[PDB]
């Protein structure tokens, strides 16, 4: 949040209402068609009704295509779950990379869980059994539930009589009491009757406020990833497996097919829903060809997510292949099951605006000349080189008491730091 | 969404709540009650210094507190009324209309009831001096003050006082039928 | 007009007369002609102790310093007291 | 129409409520000692009333509470 | 049978308990050490009036309003714009 | 500046029906004993309940009050010494006391009694206020249009800022007594032997309508005429209370006859249902022209306020304020309400204030008295002695307004 990172500017696509792009708009500055290809696979995924569809966004480096898909990000909200990863994730040494591909895919598929409690809570007043004849027999056991509300007397079943015991409520404690199991739970003595002379810690808690019967409502957000570990693994084999190193695990298929199955039953009874999500590789092309293989079947499951792919590779020779180049170092038969969306380099007006919204964003005073100076720096050079100038030279400023960037201190912090192209030239010097 | 009453809204309100320590038992609270003492009270006289007799009444107060000046006293202001010489009467405010001690009643009454003109008019002495209609009292009481401000401001206007209520007297005289007649050109004419 | 017509004299003011609603004591409602002032009001009060709300009350000072709430009674007091408008609570 | 010839005569003869005279201001004074009296009386007598109230409410909770104490 | 009876006679006694009044006295914590607020969906504050005794006079402000007057006609002079001109 | 000053004065409202008597600052009278005194003409005076009821020879019954103002002092002067004595037991130098007085009393009668409250009973203080201010502070309503009907007469007073004005006064003689007159008549026509309660050593049940079974008392000694008539008034006042209804709307003879009857028993064992009569009774009240020109109470109502300024009119209706006995006949509030709301202009707002109770319709002059002396800023209206030592005759009229 409050620290400043590269995309920390980018709030969204600036599309209107139409679906048209805005020239400058949500932070982004053109990629006008690429914004439009975006706000559509926004759509895609708030749907809901397709799975495994892939885009690629592709395009020269600093072309944005981490700051739209961001922007996809920012515009599903934090409801769905959007899963960043790059390629060389994949390349872990306690599982194989197939089996980390499909973590990520579940870790893109979220779920929504809605639980209704219904709980009697209170200071326990009087616990006198109500007797019988039989037709000593009792046939109730009156609790007397005191909180800051009020008072409510419950005329309980009989057989409570052994979980009372069982938690030895007296007077003076607080428990509540669920509807559906009718099982008691005692959490302590009423704050009331603490004075400051006794020492005890866990076995006090305030009066309850509210009224002595409670509803309810807990939503908890998971995704299938969690519940596949949770199942995989449950938390004295408790105290070896915690001695010993936790390892990730090549989760088999039963355990998903069980899990999907309880996920279904789950929506089914009205106590989940689904919220499917986005899976974001960047760097794409460090993905092998076992990976990307392995990506055609796990884009054609029911069950995907839409994944987001990035690439600048150019024609380029696939990992883990021999001197098989591809047009973006991703197989053609992986490129035939994804949508691409092309980004386009930047003009110098275009490069001006995203330096103004990054000083902007830094909290930076740029003059105009210092702006200019600035951009045509970023019209050589590169666009990320001239934003990475801003903080610097702010601080040289702020050196020389000045509460905005001059020309003059840009012109120094460019003879100060060198960009890959000037170094180039040196190596080669 | 709210109530709005003086004394109380209904027969069936609910009673008030009245502070009170120990209502969470006296146990509880032993300690702090015990811990101190209370200061002490006097049935003792005091002077009312809005009195201009000396007369003495007596209260119950704390004893640090007798002998202070007493505090309702600082209510006492009347309404201010200018006082005339027998000179500047013969001089000013001399009326046809007006016996100067007819004038005397009338400012005498004012000073006893706080210009409130329908109380002098009720207990103007209408059998010694001439009758006299609430107006005319306002008309005069208005005009010797202004004659004496301005000898040593909203001036009264003696005609829109009576227009004013001859109109509401006849509005108020008026038959049934003649405020029925009222009420259906007020909603005919909507 | 005529008779009765209404005629302005310099260094006077006037009190237009009530047509709209008919007036009535300070100690009842604008919506019954009233002032309203604020004094006589009753509004939704909750207490520390109990903490519940204890309906439409008003706080006044009683004869020996003693501040008290009066309370006025709605039909709908039951469900101000299930409660959890102007609606006062106290605070330090 | 002769509804407006109507209102027209009332208003000649000021029966016409619709168009009451103002009230001329009286000239402004403070409050005197006997409107503080006035208001005090008034605060007085609501704090009878509410006391009265309150010990008849009071009796009737303690001697329902003693007789459930008998019971 | 005598369990549905017993019930409601213990319902009945219930109802009986609750008919009677059910709060006479609040605390002093409350009655003078907390002053109270209501605060509404601007942010704006108010305070609960308190019926206090009349307050001594400091100076002439204190301007005395008729309260039978104030039942034929509004307590405040009307503004010299609506006014219509001098006669 | 704070709450109210209780200085410890007592406040004492002496009417025709009852002595009303009590210390300032209580919300109702200690003490109400009948007015009406017994006299043995030497006089020794009988006073109280206790007294009255018992048979003595040569004992006549009187009362202090006239018209609402008073005649006897010797008699008013007893039950005076009597309230003090037995019911306030301090001495009357060390209390000051608040006392009402009727609307209409004369001059001379209140430095009469301002002479007899200072020279004999040598009070520190004194203030004597009309009942109508004080009925009208016990509602802490400074304005409004009082309607007092008690045993002697049924009066109009308006008030206003606390004054009352005296050119509205409007007082009919229709009140208890002419109830209790109708009620004689109404048993003299069913040939009812009034039987005081003293009279009779033992009774037996007997249906209804049958002939009265009773003993009489032996060894009972003469009894005057006057006290005879006071014991039949106390029984046929008893009657009053408890049988007498005001009819809902103007009385019909057809709708009167299908309500229900009200059982009533009489001392001697007599006993019987009262049909429709009992609501003609108290028609008088309200149409005198059907008994066999009095104003009703709702024109006694309209025609008082009629007499004031139409500035304070608006007030008067606003503010209507019902007290005295005679006013606690059933449905006799809801008729007057219903009457006046009949009766009155629509362009003014009307309202009955509420409080319907023996206490607050009885007591009303007592507890406004009480309020009135409990106030700090009343403390400056006392007549003390030192002043009445040089405006003995002066300042009694001009500070008490
Ligand atoms: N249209 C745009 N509007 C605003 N900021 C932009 C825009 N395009 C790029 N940026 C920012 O400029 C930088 C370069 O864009 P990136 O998303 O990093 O480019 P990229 O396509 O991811 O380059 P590669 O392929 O990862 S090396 C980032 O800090 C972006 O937030
Ligand atoms: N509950 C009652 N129901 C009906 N009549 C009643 C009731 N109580 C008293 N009365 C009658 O009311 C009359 C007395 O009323 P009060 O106002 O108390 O008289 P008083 O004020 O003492 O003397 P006056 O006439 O006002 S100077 C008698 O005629 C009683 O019979
Ligand atoms: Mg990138
Ligand atoms: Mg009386």
């Amino acid at each position: 949040t409050q620290r400043i990172a590269s995309h920390s500017h980018v709030k969204g696509l600036g599309l209107d209402e139409s679906g048209l792009a805005k020239q400058a708009a949500s932070g982004l500055v053109g990629q006008e068609n690429a914004r439009e290809a975006c706000g559509v696979i926004v759509e895609l995924i708030k749907s809901k009704k397709m799975a495994g569809r892939a885009v690629l966004l592709a395009g020269p480096p600093g072309t944005g295509k981490t700051a739209l898909a961001l922007a996809i990000a920012q515009e599903l909200g934090s409801k769905v779950p959007f899963c960043p990863m790059v390629g060389s994730e994949v390349y872990s040494t306690e599982i194989k990379k197939t089996e980390v591909l499909m973590e990520n895919f579940r870790r893109a598929i979220g779920l929504r869980i809605k639980e209704t409690k219904e709980v009697y809570e209170g200071e326990v007043t009087e616990l006198t059994p109500c007797e019988t004849e039989n037709p000593k027999t009792i046939s109730h056991v009156i609790i007397g539930l005191k909180t800051a509300k009020g008072t409510k007397q419950l005329k309980l079943d009989p057989s409570i009589f052994e979980s009372l015991q069982k938690e030895r409520v007296e007077a003076g404690d607080v428990i509540y009491i669920e509807a559906n199991s009718g099982a008691v739970k005692r959490q302590g003595r009423c704050d009331t009757y603490a004075t400051e002379f006794d020492l005890e810690a866990e076995e006090y808690v305030p009066l309850p406020k509210g009224d002595v019967h409670k509803k309810k409502e807990i939503i908890q957000d998971v995704t299938l990833h969690d519940l596949d570990v949770a199942n995989a693994r449950p938390q004295i084999l408790s105290m070896m497996g915690q001695l010993m190193k936790p390892k990730k695990t090549e989760i088999t298929d039963k355990l998903r097919g069980e899990i999907n199955k309880v996920v279904n039953k789950y929506i089914d009874q009205g106590i989940a829903e689904l919220v499917p999500g986005v899976l974001f590789v960047d760097e794409v092309h460090m993905l092998d060809i076992e990976c990307f293989t392995y990506l055609h079947r796990a884009l054609e499951s029911s069950i995907a997510p839409i994944v987001i792919f990035a690439s600048n590779r150019g024609n380029c020779v696939i990992r883990g292949t021999e001197d098989i180049t591809s047009p973006h170092g991703i197989p053609l038969d992986l490129l035939d099951r994804v949508m691409i969306i092309r980004t386009m380099l930047y003009t110098p007006q275009e490069m001006k605006q995203i330096i103004k919204i990054r000083a902007q964003t830094e909290g930076i005073n740029i003059s105009e000349e210092a702006l200019n100076h600035l951009g045509e720096i970023g019209t050589k050079t590169t666009l990320r080189y001239s934003v990475q100038l801003l903080t610097p030279a702010n601080l040289l400023a702020k050196i020389n008491g000045k509460d905005s960037i001059e020309k003059e201190h840009v012109e120094e912090i460019s003879e100060l730091f060198y960009d890959a192209k000037s170094s180039a030239k040196i190596l080669a010097d | 969404r709210e109530v709005y009453a003086l004394l109380y809204s209904d027969k069936k309100d609910a009673p008030p709540l009245l502070p009170s320590d120990t209502g969470q038992g006296y146990r509880t609270v032993k300690a702090k009650l015990g811990s101190k003492k209370v200061r002490p009270w006097k049935w003792m006289p005091f002077t009312n210094p809005a009195r201009k007799d000396g007369a003495m009444f007596f209260h119950w107060r704390r004893a640090a507190e007798e002998g202070k000046d007493y505090p309702f006293a600082r209510f006492n202001k009347t309404v201010q009324v200018p006082v005339y010489s027998e000179q500047e009467y013969q001089l000013y405010l001399h009326d046809d209309a007006w016996t100067k001690a007819e004038t005397d009643h009338l400012f005498d009454l004012s000073r006893r009831f706080d210009l409130r003109f329908v109380v002098i008019h009720d207990r103007y002495d209408h059998q010694q001096f001439k009758k006299r209609s609430v107006e005319d009292l306002k008309e005069r009481y208005y005009h010797i003050c202004a004659k004496l401000a301005n000898v040593r401001i909203p001036v009264f206007d003696a005609g829109h006082e009576r227009r004013r209520k001859e109109q509401l007297e006849r509005l108020y005289n008026r038959t049934p039928e003649q405020v029925a007649e009222e009420e259906y050109l007020l909603q005919e004419l909507r | 007009d005529g008779p009765f017509a209404f005629r302005r004299k310099a260094g006077c003011q006037y009190y237009a007369p009530h047509l709209d609603q008919t007036g009535n004591w300070p100690w009842t409602s604008p919506k019954d002609g009233g002032l309203g002032d604020v004094r006589y009001r009753y509004c939704l009060t909750t207490l520390t102790v109990p903490q519940r709300c204890i309906g439409f009350a008003r706080r006044r000072v009683g004869r020996g310093g003693r501040v008290l709430l009066d309370r006025a009674h709605s039909d709908y007091d039951s469900v101000f007291h299930h409660l959890d408008w102007r609606h006062f609570r106290p605070r330090t | 129409n002769q509804v407006h010839q109507r209102i027209a005569e009332l208003r000649k003869a000021g029966l016409w409520s619709q168009r009451r005279l103002p009230k001329l201001q009286e000239a402004p004074r403070p409050k005197s000692h006997w409107d503080y009296l006035l208001e005090e009386m008034q605060w007085m007598a609501t704090d009878f009333a509410q006391e009265r109230r309150w010990k008849v409410a009071a009796a009737k909770k303690l001697v329902r509470t003693v007789v459930r104490h008998h019971e | 049978f005598w369990n549905l009876k017993t019930l409601q006679e213990r319902e009945a006694r219930l109802r009986l308990e609750q008919e009677e009044a059910e709060l006479l006295t609040y605390t002093r914590e409350d009655a003078y050490s907390m002053e109270y607020v209501y605060e509404d969906v601007d942010g704006q504050t108010e305070v609960m009036p308190l019926w206090t005794p009349p307050t001594p006079p400091q100076d002439d402000s204190d301007i005395y309003l008729d309260s039978v007057m104030c039942l034929m006609y509004e307590a405040t002079p009307i503004p010299e714009a609506k006014l219509p001109p001098v006669y | 500046v704070y709450g109210g000053d209780e200085v410890g004065a007592l406040v004492f409202d002496i009417g025709s029906y009852t002595v009303r008597a009590g210390y300032a600052g209580e919300d109702c009278p200690k003490v109400d004993f009948p007015t009406a005194i017994g006299m043995v003409v030497e006089p020794t005076y009988y006073i109280d309940t206790n007294a009255l009821r018992v048979p003595r020879e040569n004992m006549e019954a009187i009362s202090p009050l006239k018209n609402g103002m008073v005649e006897d002092w010797d008699s008013f002067q007893a039950i005076l010494d009597h309230t003090y004595k037995m019911h306030v037991k301090s001495e009357a130098s060390l209390h000051p006391v608040l006392m009402s007085e009727a609307p209409w009393n004369t001059r001379a009668k209140r430095e009469k009694l301002t002479e007899l409250m200072f020279e004999h009973y040598n009070i520190p203080a004194f203030f004597l206020c009309k009942t109508a201010v004080l009925t009208a502070f016990a509602n802490g309503r400074s304005t409004g249009l009082i309607l007092d009907s008690g045993a002697t007469h049924t009066t109009a007073i308006p008030v206003h800022d606390g004054y009352v004005l005296q050119q509205g006064i409007v007082k009919s003689p229709l009140a208890g007594d002419f109830i209790t007159m109708q009620c004689r008549e109404l048993f003299q026509e069913m040939n009812i032997e009034l039987v005081p309660p003293y009279m009779i050593a033992s009774k037996e049940a007997v249906r209804e309508g049958s002939p009265a079974n009773w003993k009489r008392k032996e060894k009972l000694p003469q009894v005057t005429r006057s006290w005879h008539n006071y014991m039949c008034n106390c029984v046929i006042q008893d009657f009053q209370a408890s049988v007498l209804q005001v009819s809902d709307s103007t009385y019909d003879e057809q709708v009167a006859a299908q309500m229900p009857t009200v059982h009533y028993e009489f001392p001697n064992g007599y006993n019987c249902d009262f049909g429709a009569e009992r609501l003609k009774i108290p028609e008088g009240l309200f149409d005198p022209s059907n008994v066999k020109t009095m104003l009703g109470v709702s024109h006694v109502v309209t025609t008082s306020v009629g007499m004031c300024d139409i500035d304070i009119r608006p007030g008067l209706y606003g503010s209507v304020i019902v007290a005295g006995g005679n006013t606690l006949i059933q449905s006799f509030t809801d008729r007057l309400n219903r009457e006046l709301s009949q009766k009155t202009p629509p362009s003014m707002r009307l309202k009955l204030i509420a409080n319907n109770t023996t206490v607050e319709r009885r007591f009303s002059s007592w507890i406004g008295g009480s309020i009135l002396a409990s106030l700090g800023t009343f403390q400056q209206m006392w007549i003390s002695k030192q002043e009445y030592e040089e405006g003995g005759k002066q300042c009694v009229e001009r500070k008490c307004p």
